[PDB]
């Protein structure tokens, strides 16, 4: 379901150009002078960049600049809807469990074939366990086709996002973007509180 | 592609220290190749970024006492906070409700020499101008014959604690 | 410039000036919020009441403690505690007065980080310092060596000090103190039919614990005496006028301090904590530590605790040691009195953490400068 | 008859047969007792859980270590450990199988006396032996000469051997190993906010130390690296699902092995202990001890310890000598493997302490027959 | 209290049985309270009718899910205590840290007050919101949970090991009526 949902990109364009222009002026003469880009998970640490008087932050200064110059950039964090529901990991051991499932069903199907004739009327092994293997191989092939559909959709997103299956820790990718959403809403509300206090 | 604008500010500014992406690691269809941040350029923005993100008297004259004696007395006098003549009266009355072992043992350990206490007693007319450790040595210097008197003070205050220790030991053996 | 001492305890804030014997502002640290529908318009209806006002109007308030076991959880409520204890109680400007604070040992460091950050940013003092409460109790005792058991409302800690040299490998922290005793008394008062569930009733049970409870010298003989005859039973008047009568719960409440397994905690009592903190020390100082058991904090304010502590330590120690529990009558405020010593010392004036050192080194100098 | 090797270490009992390559039964030496109230009648409610079962049900148990610093304190608990490792893990009869035990040097003699008396009266054997662990480690290294630093969970001892002749005046014992590292990690984990007080939480902090900790090559550069950037920080999942993240405490915990003054001990670290054990020997053999520094024990299982040990000994030794730290990959079980050598040797069969010799000589043959 | 909003007055003790029958028959627990309140305010789809024993017919809307919402929200009836899901979470968090992974998998509900047909999904959503995300929140709600406590008594009284734990007549006559504290829990 998440591979079928993940088909959309961009959104953030305008604030990253504003932060890089302000940030290259701050980092000029340092190692980070003339930086072509910066990390999206670093956006929580804009609040850590305090001023000289320690009354406003770089997060507060960019929010005050957007309130004055460009009053359309501030509608960015309402577009971030599935950022909070993108922080999980579930891979790897599904193949090992299904290979354990395929090995154990074949162990059951071998010993059903190798069992002798039932010498008692209470021995109801042969009727029900053949129906179990008929149930299990039907359910495993439902699982194997869905895992192949899981592997094809993971390979389709590998061609879509032009990435090989190595890149992970997406839960730390989107927690910082969700925390930047709450930090920017705090910084706009603090700047509106600071303007109302000065009035 | 083009290199970024290498700014040269007059004042060194506070900066966020990110891990940058160089032009070798940029792809063709990345976001950073299409960045047009020079439309956001403003000299007032750089001016605001430059502007925002750029009785006690304690000496004390020590006429008689040295530095180490005056320091350790005033530490204990600050620990105890009694007036000096009140300390003199409780010693003279031998008030056993007030007096303890650790008060007396701190008094003997931080007591100055009797030659220093006699020299402090010779300058009683300048009592308000002396230091707080030196004010205590004047009031303790009001009693003369220091080492015989203080040992007699020491044994009397220890006698009640000695009787309360020795007597239940004898009764327990008996 | 007169300094300030502000012991931010778990249950009661004790603040006042330096150079004074008694603490000027002693008030409990609670933040109240109304839980009912206000129908009368106007009349100065505040959304929050801090301190004794929260004690006064507590029938229509939910009371929150911002400190739990020495760790400040809610920080805006702690800012309301600090704003009330500076501007309303003391009526002082914080930017013209230094303010020493107190802290439990083995505290998480981010509490010290945010305490230093609020004390240098919101209430921007010229200087502050964070110290240890047991060193202040050993200051107020007048001596130099000794082991201190300081037991407040959240934290009971044993710290040994010999000749001004502490031993940090023998500091023992136990999270069992007067709020746990108040909750245990709220648990055991339901046997007699009296139910106390809300936070308004917790103040009533705490007042019952402060008035009527005491430490038994022997637990089993007192339990047999209270089971046999109704001579130990006492009465108390509730604010609605009902009279309650309690028996063995007078001494079952502080007995959790000597037996923590009443409230399901694995660790041992305060006497075994004191004996293990003595035995963790080096051997040649141990005779000095057996003779100078200094007690402080309000949880050691029961009228049976010094004789029980002497009996338990003399049971644990060898027989040729002079056990002497130092229990002053002013031990409830004594930590503050030690702050009144340490703010008034002439040699302490170089040990302030300044504003300029904070601006140079960030909020990270409080680990390197303090102990 | 096949023999048994039962290394009764402070932390982990390692028991199994003779001639094998790997120990069959590795399980920690804890005895658990329930500390709450049972409400369900029956259900096989044991009064004691021993070993991995005490690891499994550990949320309701108090876990007691029978061994502290190589000295067995509680002897009935050690009888329960021996009963579990004979009857439940191995499922063996000790009346028809010999047993070799390992012991730290400079042990009190009555520990060996009661070990011999329990092994000869309660779990009475045809024969048993008590040996030194460093001799077994030098057996498992495959060499005749060498200095052995063996560091289990209570005892870190340096013993040098040249050509099968040990020097008893150069044996250096230090009571600092992985349990003190566990307690120091419990002390320093409370700095970040995570509190661990019970005996159940000691196993969780021990698992954190086993999975995440490592020996730093340079402590000042690693502290500057961890202070600068959060690249060394690592995350771990608790059994209740909470996730913790630790930084410099990955390498501050084994740094007590090179700096004991963090936990208040006066004695020097393991590198100067090994260097003084080298320099206490005679002058001809020191080069033959400089190239054969054999490490053993689980506490030397950190993935930074051999290069740090080589750097510190190379700093201490003269420069014209080759320092070679012998660090096998199987050094955790290696003492047991040395027992699996020494039980299989044909010359060792005359060195058994038989039952007739014990019944003739009392419990006094164990001092003159062993080391 | 809230059935007097629509014009139906019930003040006697005889009428409490009728309001209890209305609570037993028609009430249910909403999965989300705000969305169900907006749904009931928007359309008349959730409204149901009940027949009084004299012959009158009442019709109720949102009061089907405002009455058992007080279990998850006690501040409707003016109580300082928190809801049953936060009480369950605090009783889990008061336990030791090793056993919580069992307890999150073994939420057991009993009593007739947990017999509403919406309560288990709401309880699972609230505990799943409170717990960390790596925990399997399982709630065991059998269909015979109204009398299951009694059934557990019929488990315990028929046990062979419970024959030694009875308080006899002779122990009562020895120790007075005070042995039940030391013998039981
Ligand atoms: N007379 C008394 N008897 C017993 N306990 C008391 C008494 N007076 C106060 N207390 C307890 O002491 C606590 C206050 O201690 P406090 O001085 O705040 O210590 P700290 O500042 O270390 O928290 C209160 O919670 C109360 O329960
Ligand atoms: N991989 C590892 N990394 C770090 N420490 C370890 C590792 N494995 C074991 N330890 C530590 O070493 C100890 C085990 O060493 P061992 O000699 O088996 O102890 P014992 O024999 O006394 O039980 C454990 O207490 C553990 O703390
Ligand atoms: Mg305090
Ligand atoms: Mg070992």
């Amino acid at each position: 379901a998440a591979c079928e949902e993940l088909r959309k990109s961009e959104n953030f364009s305008s604030l990253l150009e504003l932060t890089l222009l302000v940030g290259n002026y701050m980092n000029a003469g340092s190692r980070n002078a003339g930086a072509f880009g910066f990390n999206i998970s670093f956006l929580c640490k804009l609040r850590d960049t305090k001023s000289a008087d320690q009354k406003m932050t770089l997060l507060h200064f960019l929010a005050e600049l957007c309130e004055n110059d460009h009053p359309e950039v501030l509608k960015f964090p309402d577009e971030l809807a599935h950022v909070e529901k993108a922080s999980r990991v579930s891979a790897e051991n599904l193949q090992k469990s299904l290979d354990q499932m395929k090995k154990q069903i074949a162990d059951v199907e071998r010993d059903v074939q190798n069992f002798p004739a039932a010498t008692d009327e209470k021995d109801k092994f042969v009727e029900k366990m053949t129906s179990f293997v008929k149930d299990a191989q039907e359910q495993y092939n439902k699982l194997r086709m869905m895992h192949s559909n899981m592997e094809t959709l993971y390979k389709e997103l590998g061609d879509y996002f032009v990435f090989d299956p190595k890149k992970l820790s997406v839960e730390e990718f989107f927690m910082d973007l969700h925390n930047f959403r709450n930090m920017f809403l705090q910084a706009v509300k603090e700047n509106q509180k600071r303007r109302e206090t000065e009035e | 592609l083009t290199p970024k604008k290498v700014y040269k500010p007059e004042v060194q500014l506070r900066r966020p220290n990110w891990s940058k992406f160089v032009a070798e690691d940029l792809s063709q269809d990345c976001f950073w190749t299409k960045v047009k941040e020079d439309r956001f350029e403003n000299n007032e923005l750089f001016a605001k970024l430059t502007l925002a993100f750029s009785q006690k008297k304690k000496v004390k004259e020590l006429k008689v006492l040295d530095s180490k004696t005056a320091q350790n007395l005033s530490i204990f006098l600050g620990s105890f906070r009694m007036p000096y003549q009140e300390i003199k009266n409780v010693i003279l009355e031998v008030n056993e409700a007030v007096l303890t072992e650790s008060m007396i043992q701190n008094l003997i350990k931080q007591m100055p020499e009797p030659e220093q206490l006699k020299m402090l007693s010779e300058l009683k007319e300048e009592y308000d101008d002396l230091a707080e450790s030196e004010q205590f040595g004047v009031v303790m210097g009001t009693v003369p014959r220091l080492r015989p008197r203080l040992n007699a003070i020491l044994f009397k205050l220890q006698f009640s604690e000695q009787v309360e220790n020795i007597k239940p030991e004898i009764v327990s053996v008996t | 410039t007169t300094a300030l001492v502000c012991d931010n305890g778990s249950g009661l804030v004790k603040a006042g000036f330096a150079g004074d014997d008694a603490p000027r502002a002693v008030f409990p640290s609670i933040v109240g919020r109304p839980r009912h529908q206000g129908v009368m318009v106007g009349m100065g209806q505040k959304d929050s009441y801090v301190g004794d006002e929260a004690q006064s109007k507590r029938g229509i308030l939910t009371l929150k403690y911002p400190i739990e076991h020495g760790i400040i959880t809610n920080w805006d409520d702690m800012e309301k505690i600090w704003h009330h204890t500076f501007y309303n109680e003391l009526r002082v400007a914080p930017e013209e007065h230094p303010t020493l604070l107190t802290e439990a040992p083995l505290n998480p460091k981010a509490n010290r980080e945010k305490m230093t950050q609020i004390m240098f940013e919101t209430f921007n003092v010229p200087a502050m310092y964070v110290a240890i409460q047991a060193v202040l109790s050993l200051y107020a005792s007048g001596r130099t060596t000794g082991i201190v058991l300081d037991s407040g409302d959240g934290v009971t800690h044993n710290v040994p000090i010999y000749e001004g040299y502490a031993l940090p490998h023998a500091i023992m922290r136990l999270d069992l103190a007067g709020r746990d005793l108040t909750d245990y008394l709220m648990k055991i008062l339901t046997e007699r039919g009296y139910s106390f569930v809300t936070t308004a009733e917790r103040e009533i049970v705490r007042d019952i614990k402060e008035k009527l409870c005491y430490v038994a010298l022997d637990f089993e003989n007192e339990m047999a005496t209270a089971a046999s005859s109704s001579s130990l039973e006492k009465s108390y008047e509730l604010p609605d006028g009902q009279v309650i009568t309690i028996g063995n719960e007078r001494f079952r409440c502080p007995e959790t301090l000597f037996q923590p397994s009443f409230i399901g905690m694995e660790s041992a009592g305060i006497h075994e904590t004191t004996y293990n903190s003595i035995m963790k020390c080096d051997i040649d100082i141990r005779k000095d530590l057996y003779a100078n058991n200094v007690m402080s904090g309000g949880t050691t304010m029961y009228p049976g605790i010094a004789d029980r502590m002497q009996k338990e330590i003399t049971a644990l120690a060898p027989s040729t040691m002079k056990i002497k529990i130092i229990a002053p009558p002013e031990r409830k405020y004594s930590v503050w009195i030690g702050g009144s010593i340490l703010a008034s010392l002439s040699t302490f004036q170089q040990m302030w953490i300044t504003k300029q050192e904070y601006d140079e080194a960030g909020p990270s100098i409080v680990h390197r400068k303090c102990f």
